């Protein structure tokens, strides 16, 4: 199928008509998105198949068809951008200066911004447009709005 | 059944919209990848 690098919408006819339940990066010939959109379940693409490679429940990341390619950070200071793709929507770039969610095991960056659910796995970008992570794993903070994490995986 | 569907290249634009604030948080993360408000 289409391997060309790119953001891909993740859809299913399971449901009614046809269902974006997340969104993905294609990078160096491997799909990434987060692990609850996709379950770990295998992918179609055209014609052809993607299988999953590698994934991990509590980093909520997955990738098809290779090893996690992904390896930009936020620098800590600098905006980004949410590379948008909402479910029936024209991709959108939405620009933002990350908070910060403060763990027992470091900090990581976070972008308060709201979207639909099947928008999950939306890359965040740099000023140089590489993907330092995916929108799409939060939490509600007090008045209902939704936080999500920047989530980056590791490249062995 | 799921596929997927190009939607476009990842770029940064110039003059996007500029939105959302900067909250620091206090989270946790449990063995399901689940994220909570930490109090
Ligand atoms: C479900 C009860 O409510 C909450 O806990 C909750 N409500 C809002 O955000 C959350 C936290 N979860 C998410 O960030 C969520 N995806 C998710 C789903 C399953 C797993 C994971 C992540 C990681 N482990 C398995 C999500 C993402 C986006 Cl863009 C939009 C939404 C709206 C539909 C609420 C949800």
């Amino acid at each position: 199928g289409e391997t060309t690098d790119g953001v891909y919408r993740v859809m299913t006819r399971r449901l009614l008509g046809s269902t974006q339940v997340g969104v993905g990066v294609m990078q160096e010939g491997v799909f990434h998105t987060m692990w609850h959109v996709t379950k770990g379940a295998a992918l179609r693409s055209g014609e052809g198949r993607l299988d999953p490679y590698w994934g991990d429940v509590k980093q909520d990341l997955v990738s098809y068809c290779g090893p996690w390619k992904l390896d930009a950070a936020w620098d800590g200071l600098s905006e980004v951008q949410l590379l948008a793709v909402p479910p029936g929507e024209r991709a959108k770039n939405i620009q933002t200066l990350p908070g910060i969610f403060k763990t027992k095991d470091g900090d990581i960056g976070a972008v308060a911004l709201d979207y639909p659910a099947g928008t999950s796995g939306s890359p965040i970008l740099d000023k140089c447009g590489r993907v330092i992570g995916l929108y799409g794993n939060g939490v509600v903070i007090k008045n209902g709005s939704y936080v999500s994490a920047i989530t980056q995986g590791k490249r062995e | 059944d799921m596929y997927i569907e190009r939607a476009g290249d990842i770029t940064w634009e110039k003059d996007a919209e500029v939105t959302g604030n900067s909250p620091r948080l206090d989270v946790a993360l449990d063995e399901s990848g689940d994220f909570s408000l930490v109090e």
